[PDB]
């Protein structure tokens, strides 16, 4: 008796599988260093380009810490991780002075890379129009970082633009599968202004604001401002006592709900919206608001 | 009125086509694959008792002279000379002293032509890169018929990956794959056109670009007409040197086609590109003056599936020719030829022979190994990717015999029964050229590289440059049961 | 052509989607999953899952037939589940009787760590949390469990055994080269006659891996190497529901 | 299943047979053509002088060529076609030139001068 | 049972024997072994081995090979050799001539990292550091190439296949239950018909895998996981082998 699957008879590779190649290709070439190419027409070697200098952390020291709990990607990954972050603060074109990896977002087609890097010549943005909330400008609460996405380690890396109020209140209403390419209608209703590269800024902005953490104590705030300086009489905490909530704090200043870190008030009677009222800015993570009861 | 040069050639009645109302097409396209780096090509110099009887200048150069058409003009201007002089003696009256006038102008005549032959001959000399081994193939595979070109080579999958979809220093020039194929191509084609005829040759290109790249994606639409016009500029700079590209009249000859191939579909559109390509192809008109005359004659497109070949046709975009791969046993794209039947454009065949895979040998042998490699055919592996989308090397020894059977029947070559029937299905043919005493091996013929034994017939036959067909209905059945 | 998956190569290749675990836990895995598989009698013994609790203490499932025949048009499959709090111990999963499966499937929310808590639900009633568990991974797995297509054939005395001839599935991309495990091998049942929208397949051609998530859970991962004939698959996350799947889509 | 093991044996035998006498067929025709090829060479001198048809040299030329080397020769070996040519265009009554445009309007074929009537 | 062996499976059973790859050359191999595999016509290539050089780049090489063959006697399997200095650029392993070859023998002691060096040797004699390299693979490959017997089988058109229907090696803890890969399937001749004293094997029942260490060459490992039904064979050191043997044991 035959069995059903007796034999198959298949090319070695699909003929429809270029963009799986060239993937393939560009992580790859995040190993080693690249090699010299002579030009065409002659023998003459074409000169590499000048590296830029920039700022970055241990990849593989906090991918091992995350192997150890074992959360995060592989091993195998953190390490394309680093690579990536190098190239992408290797580039000249693209002027970074910090990279950090933000993560990783499923989809239902392909899945996003982030990266959050500040640069050495913000682009410009354009005013607010008149009757809508101010936009934040570039360094402040929200748009303090610009964020780089890939679909694949290494390869193409596109720039999210800013997020807005609107974008950030319209992102609360909804809820929804990443399609996993940067052009698709995140919705008709709610109404949300923008593609799915809005959408995705916008759940960046509130993942952030929401679940970066820094060990407590390890920063002081500022008296007057918001900004945070690193204090020199730290000591650490050893062993499981970073496991407990209390020892943690936010890095990132918590995001109102108008859509801002910081309330704009109008000028005179203001709304309850306007003066919300935040949490100090080192917040701890124990002072947090629960998650609503459950059924059982 | 049937084509001369396969009148002579082969009793051929077929009437020359065009691929576009300036360019010629031949009947069988020759995808050209270099055997070795365009560098180690561009650097051979066929430059080496008081008699050598094997020295290359009694030998090479006496055939390739008698070919130009400056000596070809000498000899006539002779018989004419002899012709007139024998009326001019035989009148010996008033119109003798026209006659003789005539003589005198045909005189003059002879005396710049012969100039022209000893100029001819010495340009023979004073340049290394003629009559090497690539350059007397191209130019034999040339005078047998097929003077349609296009520019190929090892490509996906089978080739470096690095070279197709890896980022290039910013340093680099913009030069993208199949680059040295173009210019070793434009070196045969200048060399030939000097040699005899202004426009013989024609040069079908093929446009690679790269979509996956960094500057592709973060670019856009102005992005890739940048890359387009200077990929245009560049093959304009390889198939023209950097003098003569311009007519004497101050507008630029524009090139013969452009092949477009799309490497992913639902990464990007080819859509800009097209539009770009279009109009480069089109002369924008002012009042009438025609301003920004036209750089590409013509545009193709290469493996585009029939949907995307359909809504390309709804763009407006003029699409003159599409070439598929579609043999006598691979069958995979049929509605493509039913939309290019339809919307009446030139559709080409590549495969046919399975890569060399239908000769004579294979018939009982083992299959071919990539590791130990073989020689005969262009590409092992894409060889097995063939043979497993036929089935198994079983169906092709199968198939092989049956083709072998209905040969020995007519009495041809294995080969040329698979061509015939792509030219029967309409398509137009695309055999790869190959090389170093391996010449006209495409084609099935053996032993073919010297002068003693080919005595310069072409490597080919005749029923298959013919307008009606050999097969009989017998054979149209088997071949397709052959499926 | 394989006859059971492995526990490296599944942690391998899912890696990617989160479905880790820690390097302890895994040598612990490495020395104890045999230990059970003795101490129990069961031919075939793998990872199942890992659930999240409100600890840091997650399940980690294991479940592992002994027999699987066909009966009544469903290939049945008697299986056992085993559940630890670390790699190195495990217990059982007992059975739920019907009345206290109908009352499990109520209780949302993610677990607690210690499996003694009682659930108290509207008179009282009170159900223990290993039911709760229990009743979450069989929800899963009838929902859930994946192999490829003419990867277990019929014998005489009708029991399901691997098919040592697979050799493999053809479009891997397709959702029709893929059926769930409880599918008589006959049947031309596949994913594809589940809901339109609640499987994602992505396949990489250049490596020949295809990945198939589950959205209606979306914490179940399934692949397929095609080069070498390798498949499995790990349950990753809370056991809750996605019940409004027609919103997110 | 001894029988099924001889006959295996033998087909593969078999195929191994065919790949062999493919490559010898292959290396008979290098030989025999670089056999054409060798007598082709030696053969060219003699049609140069002789029996091109538009003649580089005329026959009582080469004769007399001929028999002077004959002469210079017995005062010292045998005459040579190859020789003869040598000599003559070192004596400069035949250039290279000529040569090669006898040749080219021979391998014109029917379409030279020659061949036409006239 | 397995069509190719796996990289990972090979690593993580011989990480005892002390056969380790380091972090960047594992991630690279795994991204780059296919990119080489399918650039060739290759429908096999794997990690051979990594030799150890002088200046820190340690050469790592992988071999590769479409069919299995038997002629004269033998299974001949046409293969093809890769080496590197970093795990992403894969250049090929020129083979090497008789006379050169040894030569070849000659030279001892860790060859350096710099494919440009040239070694002296006795007129005068020239030799490549590549080709020292590709003399002592293939000295080491000849020597020792390690598959569970019968775990491949002839077929139509004689070609060695692996063999789908392979129901384990029985006793798998003596050399008669592994081969060469160029010893026929069908003939007798095994891991025991060469030197008494040249092959170790160590077996775990229990966990069921057998691990064989050549002391002609104390740099090949080899495994078979007999539950998984998976072989692999590794090759980490400098290709020196011992001569001064017979004192050792």
């Amino acid at each position: 008796s035959t069995p059903p699957a007796a034999n198959l008879s298949v090319p070695l590779v699909p003929a429809a599988s270029a963009a799986a190649a060239a993937a393939a290709v560009a992580k790859a070439s995040l190993f080693g260093d690249p090699e010299p190419v002579l030009d065409p027409e002659s023998g003459e070697p074409i000169d590499p380009d000048a590296p830029n200098e920039f700022e970055c952390e241990d990849v593989e020291g906090d991918g091992d810490l995350l192997d150890g709990l074992g959360v995060g990607l592989g091993r195998q990954e953190m390490y394309a991780a680093m690579l990536a972050v190098k190239r992408l603060g290797e580039d000249a074109k693209r002027g970074v002075s910090t990279v950090r990896f933000f993560g990783k977002f499923f989809g239902t087609q392909a899945d996003y890379y982030v990266f959050e890097t500040t640069l050495q010549s913000n682009p410009d943005m354009p005013e607010a129009p008149e009757g809508t909330i101010p936009l934040e400008p570039y360094g402040e609460g929200v748009n303090a970082y610009i964020y780089f996405v890939s679909n694949t380690l290494g390869g193409p890396l596109q720039q999210l633009p800013y997020v807005t109020p609107e974008q950030i209140k319209a992102s609360r209403l909804l809820r929804r599968y990443l399609t996993g390419r940067l052009d698709a209608p995140v919705s008709a209703f709610p109404a949300f202004p923008g593609n799915e590269a809005n959408y995705l800024r916008a759940l960046i902005a509130r993942i952030s604001a929401a679940t970066v953490c820094c060990p407590r104590g390890f920063f002081t705030a500022d008296d007057d401002s918001a900004e945070l300086s690193a204090n020199d009489e730290w000591v650490p905490l050893k062993g499981r006592e970073m496991a407990l909530p209390v020892n943690w704090s936010h890095r990132y200043a918590h995001l109102k709900g108008q859509g801002r870190t910081v309330t704009h008030k109008r000028d005179p009677f203001w709304t309850a919206e306007e003066m919300e009222a935040g949490p100090p800015p080192l917040a701890t993570l124990d002072t947090d608001a629960p998650l609503p009861a459950a059924t059982g | 009125a049937p084509d001369p040069v396969l009148n002579e050639l082969y009793g051929s009645e077929r009437p020359a086509v065009e691929l576009l109302p300036g360019v010629p097409l031949s009947p069988i396209v020759n995808s050209c694959w270099l055997p070795a780096d365009a560098k180690a090509m561009l650097a051979e110099s066929w430059i080496p008792p008081a008699f050598e009887a094997a020295a290359p200048e009694y030998n090479e150069l006496v055939r390739r002279l008698a070919k130009t058409a400056p000596f070809r003009k000498w000899n006539e201007l002779t018989i004419q000379a002899k012709q007139l002089e024998q009326e001019v003696a035989g009148l010996k009256g008033p119109d003798a002293e026209a006659k003789q006038a005539e003589l005198e102008n045909v005189k003059v005549q002879i005396a710049d032509a012969e100039a022209a032959v000893a100029e001819v001959k010495q340009s023979f000399s004073d340049d290394p890169l003629s009559l090497t081994g690539w350059m007397q193939a191209l130019t034999d595979l040339a005078d047998g018929g097929m003077t349609t070109f296009e520019v190929s080579g090892q490509g996906w999958p089978y080739c470096s990956l690095r070279q197709l979809f890896g980022e290039m220093p910013s340093a680099a020039p913009p030069a993208g794959f199949f680059d040295g194929v173009e210019r070793v191509l434009g070196t045969f084609k200048r060399r030939y056109e000097k040699e005899r005829g202004p426009g013989s040759v024609q040069l079908m290109l093929k446009l690679a670009p790269n979509v996956f790249s960094d500057a592709w994606s973060t670019g856009g639409a102005p992005a890739a007409v940048a890359a387009v016009e200077a990929y245009v500029e560049r093959a304009r700079a390889n198939v023209f040197g950097p003098d003569g590209g311009v007519t004497p009249e101050g507008v630029p000859e524009p090139l013969d086609l452009v092949q477009l191939v799309w490497w992913d579909f639902a990464a990007a559109d080819p859509l800009p590109v097209l539009k770009a390509l279009q109009r480069m192809a089109t002369d924008q008109l002012q009042v009438v003056s025609v301003s920004e005359p036209k750089k590409i004659r013509g545009i193709g497109l290469v493996d585009f599936p029939a949907d995307r070949l359909k809504a390309a046709i709804q763009a407006g975009v003029p699409i003159t020719c599409v070439q598929v791969e579609h043999s006598v046993l691979v069958r995979s794209a049929q509605p493509v030829l039913d939309l290019c039947a339809k919307y009446g454009i030139k559709v080409l065949a590549r495969g046919g022979t399975l890569g060399g895979l239908l000769s004579a040998k294979y018939l009982g042998a083992p299959p071919p190994d990539p590791v130990r490699g073989d020689a005969d055919l262009d590409s092992v592996p894409g060889c097995l990717d063939a043979v497993n989308n036929v089935g198994g090397w079983a169906r092709l020894q199968a198939a092989l015999a049956v083709i072998k059977g209905i040969a020995d029947k007519h009495g041809v070559k294995p080969e040329t029964v698979a061509l015939r029937w792509q030219i029967d299905a309409g398509c137009f043919p695309l055999v790869t050229t190959r090389w170093s005493s391996r010449v006209w091996r495409q084609f099935g013929y053996e032993g073919w590289s010297s002068f003693e034994v080919s005595g310069g017939r072409p490597g080919v036959d005749g029923p298959l440059f013919q307008v009606e067909s050999f097969l009989d209905v017998e054979d149209v059945r088997a071949l397709a049961g052959l499926a | 052509v394989q006859l059971e998956p492995n526990i490296t190569l599944v942690l391998k290749h899912l890696a990617s989607c989160g479905a880790v675990v820690s390097a302890e836990q895994q040598a612990a895995l490495d020395h104890s999953i045999p230990i059970k598989r003795i101490e129990a009698g069961l031919r075939s013994l793998t990872l199942w899952g890992r659930l999240t609790t409100l600890n840091g203490k997650d399940y980690l499932v294991a479940e592992g037939y002994n027999v699987a025949s066909s009966k009544e048009g469903a290939a049945v499959y008697e299986t056992k589940y085993f559940y630890s709090q670390d790699g190195a111990r495990w217990s059982d999963l007992q059975p739920v009787d019907s009345e206290t499966a109908t009352r499990c499937a109520r209780i949302k929310g993610m677990l607690s760590g210690d499996p003694a808590k009682n659930y108290e639900l509207e008179l009282v009633f009170q159900i223990p949390e290993l039911a709760v568990l229990r009743c979450r991974v069989d929800a899963i797995a009838t929902a859930t469990s994946v192999i490829p297509t003419d990867s277990t054939i019929l014998n005489a005395a009708s029991q399901v055994v691997p098919n040592r001839l697979f050799a493999g599935a053809a479009y891997p991309e397709k959702l029709e080269s893929y059926q769930h495990r409880f599918s008589l091998p006959g049947s031309g049942v596949t994913l594809s006659q589940d809901l339109r929208g609640t499987w994602a397949v992505q396949y990489d051609a250049f490596k020949g891996v295809a990945q198939v998530r589950s959205l209606l859970f979306p914490g179940y991962f399934f692949y397929y190497a095609a080069n070498e004939l390798t498949w499995g698959s790990l349950y990753v996350g809370d056991g809750l529901r996605n019940n409004d799947l027609i919103f997110m889509l | 299943l001894a029988a099924n093991r001889s006959t295996l044996a033998d087909k593969a035998a078999s195929t191994a047979a065919t790949v062999d006498a493919w490559a010898e067929r292959q290396a008979k025709m290098e030989a025999e053509l670089q056999g054409k090829e060798l007598e082709a060479v030696r053969r060219r001198p003699t049609f140069v002088l002789r029996e091109l048809k538009p003649a580089v040299a005329s026959a009582d030329a080469v004769e007399a060529a001929a028999a002077e080397l004959t002469a210079q020769a017995e005062e010292a070996k045998e005459v040579t076609d190859i020789d003869i040519l040598s000599y003559m265009m070192d004596k400069g009554a035949i250039t290279k030139d000529a040569i090669i445009q006898a040749l080219a309007v021979h391998a014109l074929g029917d379409k030279a001068y020659t061949n036409h009537p006239a």
